[PDB]
């Protein structure tokens, strides 16, 4: 009833990136509590502002996650990443979409 | 048949003090979501158009009645009684509730309920059974909640009754969309591992529904053993994305490939093979 947990955050594209085709950027926050929390995608470190995402939900354990998603055209050059705040973070955690 | 086997309601109290609750909530068939809760107007969200499944207008909106009534009496209830359970604010309940069908046809419900993000009590058989995380302050709950008239009634029908009706007539009544097959796409990447000459190579499927899934890495016929899954991912409308992942050595990468079965695939594999010196 007291600790605190720290989300994870993964960014992934919907489909295999492919310079100048559109796609869909997924950021997936998850094993965090409580609630509260802020989520941000961001392009070369800018906040996007057409960015969907899911209602509240939670897994067996109790611990919550929220799915971020937005249309997005990657480039060879541009930067994208998701931004996170919780109480269990003392500053936003940013995460670099990595197409690997 | 293939798809979603239960349906579940959930709740998220969140006491910032005395004086200040919200609640969210929702209803799902396994982790797809049909219904959104909306604090605006205490009513139901139906995200798609046969969420009511078999139910008639009336019988849904006595149900939303009943989570809104219920909604409201529960944040101001435990904020009369958070004194009473040495309650330091702020504080996090969480509920879900529903029922699921087995293979052989048996429905079989549930209710958890949490408090600080461990359980706190459960519904067995129409009782209300303190979690050991709860400790005592869930043993004083179940006994206090049970001295409330048709409280527990109403969770013994809604539970035991009603959820099962509600389950059948909905999967029967989305069962286009629960139990479409959405063929995956597949791709291979790699990249380095910590190991002297040692690589990492990924396996990305994504796309498909059901869930239910199938990757191997494989050299020929024979399964690679080290074969590592990540977590399944969800996309958006109702689809996920799995990465399957193998360390291997620099010099023995070449001959694997990577194999995904799915439902929708009609027993048509989807191959993968890696090729090497940067030849995709
Ligand atoms: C929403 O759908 C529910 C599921 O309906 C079925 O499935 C869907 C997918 C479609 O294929 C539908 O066509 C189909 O009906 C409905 O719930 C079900 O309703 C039926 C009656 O229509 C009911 O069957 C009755 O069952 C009892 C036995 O029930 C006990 O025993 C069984 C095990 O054997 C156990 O599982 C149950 O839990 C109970 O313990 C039986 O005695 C009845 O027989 C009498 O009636 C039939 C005519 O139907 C007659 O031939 C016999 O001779 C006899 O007189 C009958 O077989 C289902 O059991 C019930 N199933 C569930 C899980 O509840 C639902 O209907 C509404 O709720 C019902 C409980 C009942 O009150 C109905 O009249 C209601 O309309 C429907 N709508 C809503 C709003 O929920
Ligand atoms: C720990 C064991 C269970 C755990 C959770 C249960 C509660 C948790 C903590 C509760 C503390 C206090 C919370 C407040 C509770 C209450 O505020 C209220 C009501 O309050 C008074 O109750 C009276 C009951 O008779 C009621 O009377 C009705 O009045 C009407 C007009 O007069 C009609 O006439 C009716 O026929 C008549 O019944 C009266 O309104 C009302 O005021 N909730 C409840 O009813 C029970 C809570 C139910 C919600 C949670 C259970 C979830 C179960 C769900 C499974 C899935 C649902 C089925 C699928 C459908 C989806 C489309
Ligand atoms: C179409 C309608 C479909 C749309 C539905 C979507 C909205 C659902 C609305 C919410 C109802 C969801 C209920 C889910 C199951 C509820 C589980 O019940 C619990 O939460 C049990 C409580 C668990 C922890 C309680 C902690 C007790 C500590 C508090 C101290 C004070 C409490 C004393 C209270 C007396
Ligand atoms: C209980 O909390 C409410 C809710 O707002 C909280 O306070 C905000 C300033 C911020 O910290 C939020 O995250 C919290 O949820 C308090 O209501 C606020 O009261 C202050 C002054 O009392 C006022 O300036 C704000 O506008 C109010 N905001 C809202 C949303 O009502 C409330 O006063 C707290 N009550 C007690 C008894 O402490
Ligand atoms: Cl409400
Ligand atoms: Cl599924
Ligand atoms: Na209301």
């Amino acid at each position: 009833p007291k600790i605190q947990r720290t989300p994870k955050i993964q960014v992934y594209s919907r489909h295999p990136a492919e310079n100048g085709k559109s796609n869909f950027l997924n950021c997936y926050v998850s094993g965090f509590h409580p609630s509260d929390i802020e989520v941000d995608l961001l392009k070369n470190g800018e906040r996007i502002e057409k960015v969907e995402h899911s209602d509240l939900s939670f897994s067996k354990d109790w611990s919550f996650y929220l799915l971020y998603y937005t249309e997005f055209t990657p480039t060879e050059k541009d930067e994208y990443a998701c931004r996170v705040n919780h109480v269990t973070l003392s500053q936003p955690k940013i995460v670099k979409w990595d197409r690997d | 048949f293939q798809g979603p086997t239960s349906f579940h309601v959930i709740q998220t109290s969140s006491f910032t003090n005395s004086t200040w609750a919200q609640t969210q909530g929702s209803g799902w068939l396994d982790d797809l979501q049909i219904h959104g809760w909306d604090s605006d107007s205490g009513t139901a969200i139906f995200l798609k158009p046969w969420s009511k499944g078999n139910f008639s207008d009336k019988e849904v909106a006595e149900l939303e009645e009943i989570f809104r009534v219920y909604i409201f009496g529960f944040a101001r209830e435990v904020q009369d009684f958070a004194g009473d359970f040495q309650m330091k604010y702020p504080f996090e309940i969480q509920g879900i509730a529903g029922c699921e069908l087995h293979s052989g046809g048996a429905i079989v419900s549930f209710l958890r309920g949490a408090l600080g993000g461990l359980d706190f009590l459960s519904v067995k058989n129409a009782s209300c059974v303190p979690s050991p995380e709860g400790g005592s302050r869930a043993q004083k709950f179940c006994a206090l909640i049970i001295q409330y008239q048709g409280i527990m009634e109403t969770v013994r029908i809604l539970l035991y009754e009603t959820c099962p009706r509600y389950l059948l007539g909905v999967l029967n009544a989305g069962k286009a969309d629960l139990q479409r097959q959405v063929k995956p796409e597949a791709w291979l990447s790699s990249g380095p591992s910590p190991g002297p000459g040692r690589l990492q190579l990924v396996c990305h499927v994504s796309g498909f529904y059901p869930k239910p899934v199938w990757v191997m890495w494989m050299r020929g016929e024979q399964e690679q053993q080290g074969t590592q899954l990540g977590d399944i991912l969800p996309n958006a409308n109702w689809t996920w994305y799995l990465r399957a992942t193998l360390d291997v050595a620099d010099g023995e990468a070449a001959g694997l490939s990577c194999r995904v079965k799915h439902s929708s695939l009609e027993g048509q594999d989807i191959i993968l093979y890696w090729r090497g010196s940067g030849l995709n």
